[PDB]
């Protein structure tokens, strides 16, 4: 089958700059008729993908002309003359040339913005919780870039690595942020046993680790 | 308006076969070929096979042969896909789509797409969330505005539905994706409100499992 290699995995552009990605195939994709099936997707977060462009060069209907297709045999690029917040997704080349049908393996693009220190909440464990035996602490991390972030969770001072459960969202559309949610859980008598429990992370806007903690006690 | 409407979820056991459908409208259905995409673990698509409904035609990636069978009425405009005796590999989502392209204009119309049907291929039990309510103490951001979650764990499979005041309040929300451990899922949400919201007003969290038939509402309360 012909192999479709994607260049870069990954692009981060700031709104107004160009970008574009590179798509070549282990076959020529020149078809016996002179024609050239070449198509580029865009795949935005949680929707389907959508064609952007047919036959190497022509785009379709509603999309807008700041889209430019270019290339032909086995090298092909795709080029945003100004990028836009729509613009952020997943984009893949895919060849109708030969059978069967193969697509790249896609290029995210992300919309690279100002650095953004993150909001830190942290919750102990529910009433309802406890009474079922169980106790989950949760911290969220809320609206930062750039997505690299370490987080670790300390109790009495020293680092947990177990129970820990981590999820992120991808990037927001309507701010360029990212953000991330991580659950510690626990029994519920090893959870009466310690006092202070800490989310601490490591993030590029700040040389210190940044902090939020409780002390459980009572009354 | 074409629209290209796909079935729901499905948890299959292993060995075992699932007819998946794509009912369309807007169009006749009978005069354009409909294809069927394969997504796994996110970036990764392959093209399974493509169906002529006025025909009945069909033509399949090699790799699928005997896997998938395509099939299409055209008295309600539905067009199916049955994958058989499944197994590791065939958990994905699928995308039926009416591509567009017209072979006697060599030129193409605009693609439709489906919006997926996930598969899950596993022996795991269904079992039914737990919610539990997260005010803060520490995590209240002092004035200005407060945060509250919504804590959704130990369910199988998903999917889950969470929304906050019944879908009144979008803003501020951020939901993060289920994460599986011990054959068990745990999704959470987050709410950002200003200090003058709450408690004054109540915010409630709303859960939805389907495949356990749990709808649940949990009030956030201080
Ligand atoms: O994704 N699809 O449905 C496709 C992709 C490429 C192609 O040539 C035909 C159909
Ligand atoms: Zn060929
Ligand atoms: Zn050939
Ligand atoms: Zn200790
Ligand atoms: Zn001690
Ligand atoms: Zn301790
Ligand atoms: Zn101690
Ligand atoms: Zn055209």
């Amino acid at each position: 089958d012909i192999v479709m290699t994607q260049s870069p995995l990954t692009l981060s552009v700031t709104i107004g700059q160009p970008a574009s990605i590179s798509c070549k195939s282990s076959q020529s994709l020149l078809y016996s008729n002179g024609k050239t099936y070449l198509n580029w997707l865009l795949q935005r977060p949680g929707q389907s993908p959508k064609r952007l462009i047919h036959l190497v060069s022509k785009l379709d209907s509603g999309v807008p002309d700041r889209i430019t297709g270019s290339g032909s045999g086995t090298d092909f690029t795709l080029k945003i003359s100004r990028v836009e917040a729509a613009d952020l997704g997943v984009y893949y080349c895919v060849q109708g040339t030969h059978f069967p049908y193969t697509f790249g393996g896609g290029t995210k693009l992300e919309i690279l913005r100002a650095d953004a220190a993150p909001t830190v909440s942290i919750f102990p464990p529910s009433s309802e919780q406890l009474t079922s035996g169980g106790a989950s602490v949760v911290c969220f991390l809320n609206n930062f870039y750039p997505k690299d972030i370490n987080v670790k969770w300390k109790i009495d001072g020293s680092e947990r690595q177990n129970g820990v459960l981590n999820s992120w969202t991808d990037q927001d559309s309507k701010d360029s942020t990212y953000s991330m949610s991580s659950t510690l859980t626990l029994t519920k008598d090893e959870y009466e046993r310690h006092n202070s429990y800490t989310c601490e992370a490591t993030h590029k806007t700040s040389t210190s680790p940044i902090v939020k903690s409780f002390n459980r006690n009572e009354c | 308006e074409m629209q290209l409407q796909q079935s729901g979820a499905e948890l299959l056991r292993p060995g075992t076969s699932v007819k998946l459908s794509c009912k369309t409208s807007g169009y006749i259905f009978t005069s354009y070929w409909i294809h069927w995409v394969k997504q796994r673990s996110g970036q990764g698509l392959e093209w399974i096979a493509r169906i002529y409904p006025g025909t009945g035609s069909t033509y399949y990636n090699e790799k699928f042969k005997g896997k998938a069978t395509l099939t299409a009425d055209k008295s309600s405009s539905t067009a199916y896909m049955q994958l058989s005796t499944l197994k590791s590999e065939d958990s994905a989502v699928y995308f039926c789509t009416r591509w567009g392209f017209i072979p006697v204009r060599e030129d193409y119309v605009m693609d439709y797409w489906g919006q997926g049907t996930l598969v899950t291929v596993s022996s795991a039990k269904t079992t039914a969330p737990s919610v539990y309510p997260l005010a803060p103490v520490c995590g209240d951001t002092t004035g200005s505005s407060v945060t509250l979650g919504c804590l959704v764990k130990g369910y199988f499979p998903e999917p889950v539905t969470l929304t906050w005041n019944s879908g009144s309040l979008s803003s501020g929300v951020h939901t993060f994706p289920a994460v599986l451990q011990s054959d068990l899922y745990t999704l959470s949400s987050s709410v950002t409100v200003t200090s003058s919201t709450w408690p004054s007003q109540s915010i409630t969290c709303n859960v939805a499992h389907p495949a356990s038939s749990t709808k649940v509402d949990k009030k956030i309360e201080p």
